[PDB]
């Protein structure tokens, strides 16, 4: 919240309209058309079907922290017993298989616990969010006035 | 070009009864239980057939006398 | 892949050894380390 | 392995015991309580943690606690 | 009877009833004073 | 004389457990203490089989209940139609179908949303309506606004008969144990007397009443001067003289001369080129068709004269080397628990509303269905979102059958065991599957993006790069297309003209046009197929482990709906079969948000469009579809933003209503993070600090608060954000299809 | 024909004898194979493994590959195969040097430590052969 | 030694693993008055001779799930069943019943284990104990 009103409103000073701000940030709608929406029309288009531009690597990060950000769901969400039994399956499958019987692990695969579940995903999350959120401001700043 | 159908003669006729004949005898050697439910009254003439196994073979012959006439009016 | 910056070929070697070389080394000696049953 | 510890607050009830899945407690003669007979746990290495014990306590708080140590493969509860 | 009244004193008909009554009072008084951002 | 056997009076009329709440559970009755009585009151309501062990009062519970529901969808249909009736420009419609939108919700004007009643064409304001009740009147037959008011009065009566039927079935004759388990005649009945008959009759009323008003209709005779339908009946001169054969009455009919039906039963195929609708003789025909199968298969099994199969003795017979007992068990199952009936009934009709949406959409029955754009968009989303919620029931009811009404001293060596004997296997290579199909597709995205991004455009999965030609597909569209010379001889044209052949359009805009398959095409079909098969997976991991499993051996005496085993065995999280239903569930909502994208986009780009004079076409997103949708890029810009902005900037127009919804769209689902993320020991200890607060002064209240179970935390969660996320998806794609013209 | 029982007559053993798992056919095949022949070194055994799964690897860098539309096509397909193979044998040599700490017995000759190593210099060698002939095989002139 | 048929089963996939030739399992044997059908801890049903049956397990947690099911799933209770830890070295160690006896049920000669002489209310703060190697419970 703190970054996205900073962002916006000297967004408004630098280019000279504060008016855009000042009318529009008032309702959450005006922050959903005229600051996100509007500003990410040069970062998805830093590699486009017609060529690349020097903001391809921006648009490539923004889209790897939209699915980081995503993947830390799936450890913030599932839960561990479910993991637990898929690994017995497949632990079952591995021992049973001809040819990869001869290399066994050195130690035995379980599942991820409980608390350190819950640090893999908010780790996951917190990358996705900072380089999302880096790559946008950078890439929107860049095209902008860069 | 609509499939040619036929209009009512003795020959359709006389084909889905020779259906309805051989609908009769095949089933007599295929039901199970042909003789429960409400029954003839004189199933003498009838083979031990109830009334549910007479009106089940009788439409079955009408089915396979409908079929037959029909393919064979196609062609 | 070149560079108009001073001894421009350092990077070709520098950087497969710290992209493969390097962190296949210490891949490896932390694997032993781990499982290394000699003490605890 | 886990460790199961059983304080004097105990009543007696068995329901510490029947609720174990593993055979971990059992119980004792004693002098504190009116059913005369207090938990024990003398199998505490069979025990995984699954806080059945715990569950069952009718007591306020708990006279049965189960704090979780160091994991083998009987207290993991692994098959392979 | 007896258990129809004690259903209708159950506490969603009860608090529905009261949403209801109060839902109508502010729609009744925006129709005939609409537009009331302060007392002039 | 009959096999009825019915109670008379075993339950009294009366209104005292009316006022007493939590009557049917014990666990419930003595009163509440905490808040959950509450939570657990609306959850074990409808759950009769925990209630009491009684079969027979379960089986008449549901029948009762079963009536209710009839009853309820009876009023809503009495509701749509008496809607259509009173608010609604249907009678304008009627006179210019293409001119005028349909609508059927009008808004009243109190704190401005008079707005929302924009102008639907025609000098009437009001909702614009995608439900495509309009089209669906227009075919049968529908011309005057009091005969759907009469529709919505019968609907009205019906729904109270339904009512008093679930009364009088229950209160005072309730039907015996042994009457519902007669499944033979119960089926004989349901196929030839309900499938059967009811298709008879609605053929009846469309050769009788539909075809006379629609071709009147079609060849340019105004609404208001087309005969009331009963006079073709009182007079049928003129039905005689719009179809000729209708003058031979129906001496052919007995005497099997069919073919001079030919002019009004026919095998057109295609679409009907005044309205973009299939052609009503090929409906009429296949409707009496349809009818005159499902008469002959209503008299298999046998009932009461010992004529027909016996269920029991196909199941039995039916066994082979690699299955010992084979289908053996398999009757007693499905005639002794309600929950296996559930579950097989849940999948086969959630399977068949996800083939009615793919159906309706490639040849549209009713009248200017394919010319409204945003009604095949609506109607397809919708029926498809019912059938895959369908399909997770039944994967959730199974795993209650199992967790519950399974017996194994009754399955010994049968299907059931030897399901429950080699399940390690069955999960190992799905799991094995569902990631080799996860990687072979989700990295071809990852592989196309990667090199768009580094200025490789040769290296990529694209039409002009590596292709990935959906061979296969092609060849069966080709077949398709061929159909109608050779294969299908009697047939006028193809099926569909999705598959090929010429482009469908009425007015100025596409009808329906072929669908050509490329690299994008296979990409996302595979993207289903990985999908799918990981909700497969989820959901068959929940059945067959339901019981128990290595890590847990008596899984099954927790019961079916249990949080954890706790902590030990290192974490015992979510292990019930009822945290694989709510994992399921997103998995879901996932498949079916990519099947409706994939939908929306295609048709959108390579379908829909609009037909210049010169016959050329314009689409409506111009083709972009084959070169944007082999990236993820090109899906977040080219799809999601660039078609969000019709949604966006919808303020202060009739549309706005659907961006307030939007908004409300991608607020409810961020909510629902915060029970799905955290856990209640935090709000349990909260609560303490607020009730202690509520204690200062001597306000707590006497029913003590608790935060929610894990289990009412993580369907509250689930809940919260399947609503989020589909009431973005539903306002976006709303706004996106009123304005596309 | 009852043709599916339990593997090995063990009921309580976690696997079933199967028309694949333990079909004549099926032991026949896979005890011929180079790892589970009878009588053979580790080196040979490595060798022979090396062989084939070298050889097979020269294809998907030749016919995907960066340089696929290149004059240099079938170099780059035999330099990603040997660095493949390179790689794998490393991973060998690690297995074998973490796994066989312990007690050095008997029972089988490529489950040993030594015999691990000889298996491993065996893999890398006839990776390097296997690579090399199908890159002669595939590649024209150039010699 | 361990004496009994083992049910008569099909085999399942749900079975034993590499750690009971390698680590250890269990056996359980119990005397059935009748022949009969029981669920198996491991999937499936499992047909049981009559008289003495003996079947290995993975774990002892199977084996005491399979016990609770035997002493209360059956109208003739099944008391006698007994569960051994078996070695891969072929040592079977006995454990339950520990002494014949139930723990459900209080028997003389057993020793008390784990019991506390404190209320949980009264154990040390851990800034007394820190830096040691012990616990506010151990202590
Ligand atoms: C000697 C007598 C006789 C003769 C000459 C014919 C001749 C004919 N019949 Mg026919 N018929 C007969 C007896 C006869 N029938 C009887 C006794 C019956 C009653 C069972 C029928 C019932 C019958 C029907 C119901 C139909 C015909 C049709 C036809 C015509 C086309 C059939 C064909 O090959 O095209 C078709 C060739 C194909 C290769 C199509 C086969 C592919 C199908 C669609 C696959 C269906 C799979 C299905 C779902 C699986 C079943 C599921 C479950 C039961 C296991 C042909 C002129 C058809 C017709 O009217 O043609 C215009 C037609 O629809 N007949
Ligand atoms: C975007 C977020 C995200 C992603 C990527 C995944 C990914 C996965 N989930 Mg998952 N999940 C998520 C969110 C997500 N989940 C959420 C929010 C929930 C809560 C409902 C779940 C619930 C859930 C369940 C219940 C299950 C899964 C399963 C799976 C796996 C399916 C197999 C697969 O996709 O192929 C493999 C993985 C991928 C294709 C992911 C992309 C990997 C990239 C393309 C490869 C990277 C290239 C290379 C390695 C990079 C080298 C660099 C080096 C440093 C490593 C996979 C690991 C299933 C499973 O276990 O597998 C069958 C399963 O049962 N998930
Ligand atoms: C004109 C009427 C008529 C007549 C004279 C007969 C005469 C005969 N039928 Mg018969 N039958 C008839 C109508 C008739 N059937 C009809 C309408 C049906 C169908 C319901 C049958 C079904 C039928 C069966 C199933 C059998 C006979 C049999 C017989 C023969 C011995 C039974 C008997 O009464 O003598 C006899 C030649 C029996 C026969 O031929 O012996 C093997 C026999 O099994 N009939
Ligand atoms: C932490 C500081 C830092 C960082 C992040 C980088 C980053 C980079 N350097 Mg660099 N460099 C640094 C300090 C640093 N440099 C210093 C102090 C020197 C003087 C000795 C150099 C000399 C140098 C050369 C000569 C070259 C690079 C190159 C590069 C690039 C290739 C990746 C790489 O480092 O491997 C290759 C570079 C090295 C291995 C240099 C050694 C790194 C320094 C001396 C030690 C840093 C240790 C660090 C603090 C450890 C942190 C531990 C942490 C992970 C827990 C990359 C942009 C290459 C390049 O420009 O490619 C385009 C290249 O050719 N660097
Ligand atoms: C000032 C004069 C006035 C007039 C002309 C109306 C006229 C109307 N009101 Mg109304 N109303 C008024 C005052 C008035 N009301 C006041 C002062 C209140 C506050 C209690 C309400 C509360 C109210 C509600 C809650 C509802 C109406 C509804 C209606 C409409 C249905 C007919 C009706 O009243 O029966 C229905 C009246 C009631 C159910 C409650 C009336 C309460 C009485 C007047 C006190 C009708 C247009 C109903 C409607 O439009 O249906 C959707 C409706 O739901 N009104
Ligand atoms: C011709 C006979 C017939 C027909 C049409 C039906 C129809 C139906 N049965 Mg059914 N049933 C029958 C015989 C029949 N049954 C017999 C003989 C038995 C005993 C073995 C049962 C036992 C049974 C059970 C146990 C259950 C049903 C249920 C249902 C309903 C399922 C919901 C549905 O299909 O939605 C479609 C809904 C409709 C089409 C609305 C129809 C509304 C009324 C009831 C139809 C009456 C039509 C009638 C023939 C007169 C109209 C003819 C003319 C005047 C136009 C459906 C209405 C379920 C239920 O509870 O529903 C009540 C259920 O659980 N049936
Ligand atoms: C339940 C279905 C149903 C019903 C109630 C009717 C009812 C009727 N049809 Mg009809 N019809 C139907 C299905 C149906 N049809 C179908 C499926 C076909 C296609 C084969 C026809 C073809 C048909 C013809 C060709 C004629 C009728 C006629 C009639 C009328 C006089 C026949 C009668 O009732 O005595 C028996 C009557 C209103 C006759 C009429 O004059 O009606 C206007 C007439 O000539 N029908
Ligand atoms: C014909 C359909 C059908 C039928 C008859 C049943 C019948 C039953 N189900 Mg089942 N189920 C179905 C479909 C069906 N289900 C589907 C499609 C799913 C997948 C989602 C499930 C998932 C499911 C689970 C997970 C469970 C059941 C349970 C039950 C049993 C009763 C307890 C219950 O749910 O009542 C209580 C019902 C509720 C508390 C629902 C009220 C809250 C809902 C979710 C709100 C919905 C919001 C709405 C969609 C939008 C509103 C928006 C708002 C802003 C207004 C009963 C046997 C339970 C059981 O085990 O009993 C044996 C159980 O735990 N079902
Ligand atoms: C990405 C997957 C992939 C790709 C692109 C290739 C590509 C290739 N393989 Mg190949 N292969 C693969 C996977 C793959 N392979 C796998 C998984 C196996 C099994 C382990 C094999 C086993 C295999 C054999 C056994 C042979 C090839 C050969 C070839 C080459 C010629 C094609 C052929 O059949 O020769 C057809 C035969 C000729 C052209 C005669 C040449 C003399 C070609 C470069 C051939 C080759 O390179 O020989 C020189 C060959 O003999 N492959
Ligand atoms: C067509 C499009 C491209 C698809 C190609 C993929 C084909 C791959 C597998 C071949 C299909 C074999 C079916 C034979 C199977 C069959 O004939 O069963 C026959 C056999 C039962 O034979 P009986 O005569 O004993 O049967 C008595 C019966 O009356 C039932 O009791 O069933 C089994 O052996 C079950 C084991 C199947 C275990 C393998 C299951 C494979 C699951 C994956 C399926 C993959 C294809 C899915 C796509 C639909």
């Amino acid at each position: 919240w703190l970054t996205f009103y900073w962002h916006w409103k000297h967004l408004g000073v630098w280019s000279g309209n504060v008016a855009q701000f000042n009318e529009n940030s008032t309702y959450l709608m005006g922050w959903f058309r005229d600051y996100l929406w509007a500003n990410s029309a040069q970062l998805i288009n830093g590699y486009n079907p017609y060529g690349v531009n020097n903001l391809s690597v921006w648009a490539w990060m923004f889209l790897f922290g939209h699915l980081v950000w995503a993947t830390g769901f799936m450890f913030l969400i599932s839960w561990r017993g479910y993991w637990q039994e898929l690994i017995e399956t497949i632990v079952w499958a591995h021992e049973r298989t001809p040819l990869a019987n001869l290399v066994r692990w050195k130690d035995k695969p379980v599942a991820l616990s409980i608390v350190q579940a819950r640090l893999v995903g908010l780790a996951h999350f917190t990358v996705g969010y900072v380089l999302t959120y880096a790559a946008f401001l950078i890439a929107s700043t860049a095209g902008k006035f860069g | 070009a609509v499939p040619a159908t036929l209009s009512w003669s003795p020959k359709v006729a006389g084909v889905m009864i020779a259906c309805n004949i051989l609908a009769i005898a095949f089933g007599k050697l295929t039901i199970k239980q042909q003789n429960v439910g409400t029954p003839m009254p004189s199933s003498n003439f009838f083979g031990g057939f109830g009334l549910g196994a007479v009106l089940g073979t009788a439409s079955f012959g009408h089915i396979l006398g409908a079929g037959v006439i029909l393919g064979l009016a196609n062609m | 892949m070149d560079g108009s910056y001073a001894a421009s070929y350092l990077p070709w070697i520098l950087i497969p050894m710290v992209g493969w070389l390097f962190p296949a080394v210490t891949m490896g000696l932390l694997f032993i380390h781990i499982e290394s049953e000699g003490e605890g | 392995s886990h460790s199961v510890k059983i304080y004097d607050t105990c009543i007696g009830c068995t329901q510490c015991v029947r609720a174990c899945p593993l055979d971990v407690l059992e119980m004792v003669p004693w002098d504190g309580c009116k059913a005369a007979q207090i938990a024990s746990s003398p199998r505490t290495e069979d025990c995984v943690g699954c806080k059945r014990c715990e569950t069952a306590c009718p007591t306020d708080f708990l006279s049965i606690r189960v704090y979780l140590g160091a994991e083998t493969t009987r207290s993991m509860g692994l098959a392979y | 009877m007896d258990g129809l009244k004690s259903f209708l004193s159950t506490a969603p008909v009860m608090i529905m009833a009261l949403l209801t009554f109060t839902a109508g009072i502010l729609i009744e008084f925006n129709r005939f004073y609409p537009d009331l951002l302060f007392h002039p | 004389k009959a096999k009825v056997s019915v109670d008379n009076n075993p339950v009294p009329t009366s209104f005292e457990k009316w006022g007493k709440p939590g009557h049917f559970d014990r666990t419930l009755a003595r009163g509440p203490k905490t808040t959950t009585w509450i939570w657990n009151l609306h959850a074990n309501a409808h759950d009769f089989d925990s209630q009491t062990s009684d079969l027979e009062d379960v089986s008449r519970k549901i029948f009762s209940a079963h009536f209710g529901h009839l009853a309820v969808v009876f009023v809503w249909l009495s509701g749509m139609y008496f809607h259509g009736a009173k608010f609604s420009n249907y009678e304008g419609w009627l006179a210019d179908p293409t001119h005028i939108k349909p609508s059927a919700q009008v808004v009243w004007p109190i704190v401005g949303q008079g707005i929302l009643n924009g102008d639907v064409g025609g000098g009437f304001h009001g909702i614009q309506i995608t439900s495509g009740l309009f089209y669906l009147w227009r075919a049968s037959g529908f011309t005057d606004s009091y005969q759907l008011y009469c529709t919505a009065i019968g609907g009205l009566v019906m729904a109270a008969l339904m009512l008093f039927a679930g009364w009088f079935h229950y209160h005072v004759k309730a039907p015996k144990l042994e009457w519902f388990q007669n499944v033979e005649s119960m089926m004989n009945h349901h196929l030839a007397g309900l499938l059967g008959l009811g298709s008879l009759g609605w053929a009846g009323h469309q050769i009788h009443v539909s075809m006379p008003i629609n071709k009147l209709l079609d060849a340019g005779v105004a609404p208001k001067d087309i005969p009331l339908p009963h006079e073709f009946i009182l007079e049928p001169s003129k039905m005689a003289e719009l179809y000729p054969s209708f003058a031979q009455g129906l001496t052919p009919f007995f005497t099997l001369n069919w073919g001079v039906y030919s002019d009004f039963l026919t095998f057109k195929g295609g679409l009907n080129p005044v309205t973009g609708g299939l052609w009503l003789s090929d409906t009429a025909h296949h409707h009496l068709a349809i009818a005159v199968l499902f008469i002959i298969a209503g008299h298999m099994y046998r009932t009461n004269w010992g004529i027909g199969h016996s269920m029991k003795e196909i199941l039995e017979a039916h066994k082979g080397p690699f299955t010992g007992e084979g289908h053996k068990g398999l009757y007693e199952i499905l005639t002794t628990s309600w929950h296996a009936q559930l579950a097989i009934n849940l999948a086969l009709l959630g399977s068949l509303t996800i083939i009615v949406a793919q159906h309706m959409y490639a040849m549209p029955p009713y009248p200017y269905q394919a010319i409204d754009y945003a009604t095949q968009l609506s109607l397809f989303t919708h029926h498809m979102w019912i059938g895959g919620f369908l399909i997770v029931g039944a994967g959730a009811h199974g795993a209650i059958f199992m967790v519950r009404d399974y017996d194994p001293a009754k399955n010994v060596n049968n299907l059931l065991d030897r399901m429950l004997r080699h399940r390690d296997a069955i999960i190992s290579h799905l799991n094995w599957v569902c990631i080799f199909l996860g990687f072979h597709s989700f990295g071809l995205y990852i592989h196309n993006d990667t090199m768009r991004a580094l200025g490789r455009p040769q290296d990529m999965f694209s039409d002009t790069a590596i292709q990935l030609q959906p061979i296969f597909a092609q060849w069966v569209q080709h077949l398709h297309t061929l159909a109608p010379g050779a294969t299908a001889p009697n047939a006028l044209a193809t099926a569909s003209y999705a598959f090929g052949g010429e482009t469908i359009a009425v007015a100025g805009k596409v009808a329906m046009m072929p669908i050509t398959l490329g690299t994008a095409d296979f990409m996302v079909h595979h993207i289903h197929a990985f999908t799918i098969h990981v909700t497969a997976l989820i959901l068959l991991k929940g059945v067959l482990y339901a019981r128990s499993s290595r890590l847990v051996p008596d899984k099954a005496n927790l019961g079916f709906r249990f949080p954890c085993d706790g902590p030990g065995r290192g974490g015992t999280c979510q292990v019930s079969g009822w945290d694989h239903v709510f994992l399921g569930l997103f998995w879901m909502y996932n498949s079916l948000s990519i099947v409706i994208f994939h939908f929306s986009w295609k048709m959108q780009s390579d379908v829909w469009g609009t037909v210049s004079p010169d016959g050329s076409v314009t689409h409506v997103t111009l083709g972009n579809f084959a070169q944007s949708a082999i990236t993820i890029n090109g899906w977040l810009r080219d799809f999601l933003w660039a078609q969000a902005a019709n949604v966006i900037n919808s303020y202060g127009s009739a549309l706005s209503a659907y961006g307030i919804m939007f908004l409300a769209g991608h607020f409810v689902f961020a909510f629902s993070l915060m029970f799905l993320f955290s856990g209640r020991g935090y709000w349990q200890e909260l609560i303490e600090s607020i009730v202690w607060a509520h204690n200062k002064l001597n306000v707590a209240p006497a029913i003590q608060p608790r935060a929610l179970s894990i289990i009412q935390g993580r369907a509250v969660g689930v809940a919260h954000y399947l609503l989020g996320g589909i009431v973005t998806t539903w306002a976006f794609f709303l706004a996106r299809s009123l304005s596309i013209g | 024909n009852q043709v599916v029982q339990a593997y090995n007559g063990d009921p309580f053993v976690g696997h079933l004898s199967t028309p694949i798992s333990d079909s004549a056919f099926t032991r026949t095949f896979i005890g011929n194979l180079p790892a589970y022949r009878k009588g053979l070194s580790p080196i040979l055994r490595g060798l022979e493994v090396g062989m084939a799964h070298g050889y097979f690897l020269i294809g998907p860098w030749t016919l995907l590959g960066p340089l696929r539309d290149s004059e240099y096509q079938y170099i780059g397909g035999l330099i990603g195969a040997l660095a493949l193979i390179l790689v794998a044998t490393a991973a060998l040599s690690s297995y074998g040097l973490v796994t066989f700490q312990g007690e050095q017995g008997s029972g089988d000759t490529l489950q040993t430590a030594d015999g691990w190593s000889q298996f491993a210099a065996g893999f890398f060698v006839g990776g390097m052969g296997g690579a090399f002939v199908a890159y002669f095989l595939l590649e024209n002139l150039s010699v | 030694e361990l004496s009994g048929q083992p049910p008569k089963f099909g085999g399942s996939t749900g079975g034993l693993l590499s750690k009971a030739n390698r680590e250890e399992k269990y056996a359980i044997t119990w005397t059935s008055a009748s022949e009969q059908v029981f669920e198996m801890p491991t999937g499936g049903a499992a047909i049981m001779n009559e008289g003495e049956n003996l079947l290995y397990l993975a774990r002892k947690e199977q084996c005491l799930a399979l016990g609770t099911q035997l002493r209360t799933k059956f109208k003739p209770k099944i008391q006698d069943y007994k569960i051994y830890r078996v070695y891969p070295s072929g040592e079977v160690q006995y454990l339950h019943p520990a002494d014949g006896v139930f723990p459900e049920k209080v028997n003389e000669g057993r020793e008390a284990q784990g019991t506390k002489t404190r209320r949980i209310g009264q154990n040390p703060e851990p800034v007394t104990i820190k830096f040691s190697g012990k616990a506010p419970y151990e202590v």
